[PDB]
RNA sequence: UAGAAGCAGCCAUCCUUUAAAGAGUGCGUAACAGCUCACCCGUCGAGGUCCGGGGCCCCGAAAAUGGACGGGGCUCAAGC
RNA sequence: GAGUCGUCUCGGGCGAGAGCCCAUAUCGACCCCGAGGCUUGCUACCUCGCUGUCGGCUCUUCCCAUCCUGGCCCUGCAGC
């Protein structure tokens, strides 16, 4: 294509919209985020990809310090399928929106977890198989209930921070539950020349004015 | 294609490994034994400059660019063979007679293939360590092309191109390698 | 049992140039070229 | 299935087919064709058409979870032009052509099926639809 | 057509939306489902893949007293 | 016999076409290019102060484009 062609194209979406994020878009696939992109599209707002426009930053700084800029986005966000979202939703309802559409997840065995896995309790809704006796094997009771393949109890399996296994996943999946639990993370979240983050949006500063 | 001209490459080696030539013949000396080979190709040197080991010829050809980088991944391989060894799967499976697969002496014996009262049979070298354990039966050793071989050398003297290869398939075969082989 | 057995043995071409099982990324014995040459296994495949 | 006892046609002119409720059989709810019946009536239009459609058959508290085929654009598209084919014989017939008010009343509808963001786009997939039949 | 639901076959092959999508490349199913590619972004952080002339060298290349480059022998040449 | 290679023998390349479908499991036209000296014929070189014919018999050498035995690959190879 040609450089700076793009930039100045993405330099003028920026502007339109009061709130321009960058999340990670390669976490999810497909249908679920495709219902999402859709939903976002009715509700005043884009996503966009290319492959070097979420660097060159330096002219989006010169067209203005209130959209991406290099002021507090520092250094220059180009992570592994990342897109930029803009929309006209509140950093504090764009990051409550994101926190809800996120699942499930992708399998992908071999990672380290973000979040706590789980196997619960209750009829799989499955027959008398291979299944069972792999339950039995981790430690986890079962029982032949509804002719199906029963769990007799709950165990959280693993928490954060520690991976999961092949065999564990594999157990995760036959469940036909997920073993990840990560979706769309935002790396940031810029509006009017304050940086949102995770934190930031967390807070309110009023709260501490109020008690004090 | 390839824009080289020095030609010149440059193999990374940690302090885990220590790597002397003398001559056009690389020795590699780790942890877990040792290993020498023989690179031979003509006009080219092989020399440690300090903690890397450059291969390097003055003249780029096609042919010597090629030769250089197998040589390079050769050192690779000889570096993560004295760390730690690697280990092949196979599994003997069969279509009737019960088939006994156990290491006897520094071949492989084969009994009860096809009910046969005969041996098949497949060299162990000394490098490599073959362990059954149950139908189940692993190779392993120092050197991948030590652990190549020997594992390859089982498979083929079991292979079925005397009947049909479809409903005669008795016979143990490679179940890893390093994925599955073989396919088109 | 199957699945195993025919890859090792099965999963690799022919060319009917040669007469004989090549690798399966070839298009040739080692030398032959191409005339239009096709599988091996035919009517059951 | 493969005889078809979780997959499962059901008609949008006519009811109970016996092919695949009859082999499945048992009682979800009160039987197979239970939701046969509710389903006909509604994804029903002028052309009796195969609407692919979901049971569950599980026999052992009665359960199952279904969904609900929600008309085709392709079956509303009949309904319109007048004809229930495409052409008689593929790709040498009237396909037919819908005036500008009719093909926006089926978008309308086929909104929240379709991905849309406006109701002039769903009116473009619709029409698209009916030019490629056979 | 029971089914033809990308995938017995025939013809068309259109429209919206994007890490990404072809009325679908192959497997698979009785037909679906399911597995998967082209494709893309991004990491590896480079010069990348091509195609087209020419010179040479290889393949194509099977024969009957031991016959061949005059003979021996010769491969950084004693070759072109 | 030499020369010669139309004729003969044999090979290679291209792949129309049938094999239910699928050119190559198998069979393979049109056309085009070589090899051999084993059929036939052409040559008038060699002998008319003779180089006696064919077939069989007996006795022996050599060659492979190999009928069998050995070792191998495919298949529209279930086994046989």
């Amino acid at each position: 294509e040609w450089k700076k062609k793009e930039v100045e194209e993405l330099a003028n979406l920026i502007k339109s919209y009061p709130v321009v994020a960058l999340v990670d878009v390669s976490s999810m696939p497909a249908y679920p985020l495709s219902q999402m992109r859709r939903l976002i599209r009715e509700n005043n707002g884009l996503l966009r990809v290319s492959r070097n426009t979420l660097i060159e930053l330096a002219i989006k700084k010169v067209a203005q310090e209130l959209g991406k800029p290099e002021l507090e986005k520092l250094i220059n966000y180009i992570e592994g399928g990342a897109g930029i979202l803009v929309t006209t939703m509140n950093p504090f309802k764009l990051y409550k929106f994101l926190q809800q559409n996120r699942q499930p997840a992708p399998a992908k065995p071999g990672a380290k977890v973000p979040k706590d896995v789980v196997i619960p309790a209750g009829p799989t809704s499955l027959a008398p198989g291979p299944i069972v006796g792999q339950m039995q094997a981790m430690g986890i009771p079962a029982r032949i209930e509804r002719g199906k393949v029963t769990i007799q109890k709950d165990t959280v399996v693993l928490k954060a921070g520690e991976e999961i296994t092949p065999e564990l996943a594999n157990i995760l999946n036959a469940l036909g539950i997920q073993p990840l639990e990560v979706g769309l993370d935002l790396l940031a979240v810029y509006e009017d020349g304050i940086i949102y983050t995770p934190d930031v949006l967390a807070i309110d500063e009023s709260e501490y004015i109020n008690m004090l | 294609m390839p824009v080289d001209a020095w030609i010149r490459e440059e193999v990374e080696i940690p302090e885990g490994v220590e790597v002397t030539v003398e001559g056009y013949k690389v020795k590699v000396k780790g942890p877990k034994g040792e290993l020498e080979r023989e690179f031979f190709w003509p006009g080219i040197q092989i020399f440690t400059e300090d903690g890397n080991v450059v291969i390097y010829k003055d003249f780029p050809r096609r042919k010597d660019v090629a030769i250089a980088r197998t040589f390079a991944a050769h050192i690779r391989n000889m570096i993560k063979g004295v760390t730690e060894g690697f280990t092949y799967k196979l599994k003997v499976v069969y279509s009737h007679f019960p088939i006994s697969v156990k290491v006897q002496g520094d071949e492989v014996i084969i009994e009860n293939f096809l009910g046969e009262k005969a041996p098949r049979k497949a060299k162990i070298l000394p490098g490599v360590t073959v362990k059954v354990r149950g139908q189940e039966i692993i190779v392993e050793g120092i050197d991948k092309e030590a652990v190549g071989q020997t594992a390859a050398n089982i498979e083929q003297a079991t292979r079925i191109t005397k009947w049909d290869r479809r409903i005669f398939q008795d016979g143990i075969y490679i179940v890893e390698k390093a994925g599955k082989p073989i396919t088109f | 049992r199957f699945p195993e057995a025919e890859a090792r043995i099965f999963k690799k071409y022919v060319c009917l140039r040669c007469g004989a099982t090549n690798p399966w990324g070839a298009k040739k014995c080692r030398k032959c070229g191409y005339k239009r040459l096709r599988p091996k296994a035919k009517e059951p495949r | 299935m493969p005889k078809q006892v979780v997959e499962v046609l059901v008609e949008g002119g006519k009811a109970t087919p016996g092919p695949p409720l009859g082999p499945a059989i048992g009682p979800l709810g009160l039987n197979v064709k239970q939701v046969v019946d509710k389903i006909n009536e509604a994804t029903k239009d002028f052309a009796g058409m195969q609407v692919p459609v979901k049971i569950i058959v599980d026999p052992v508290t009665k359960q199952f979870e279904i969904e609900v085929g929600v008309p085709p654009t392709s079956q509303l598209i009949k309904k319109e032009l007048g004809l229930e084919k495409g052409s008689g014989e593929p790709k040498h017939n009237i396909v037919g052509n819908l005036t500008m008010e009719q093909v926006i009343k089926i978008a309308k509808m086929k909104k929240d099926q379709m991905l849309a963001l406006t109701l002039k786009a769903a009116a473009k997939e619709v029409i698209g639809t009916a030019l490629s039949m056979g």
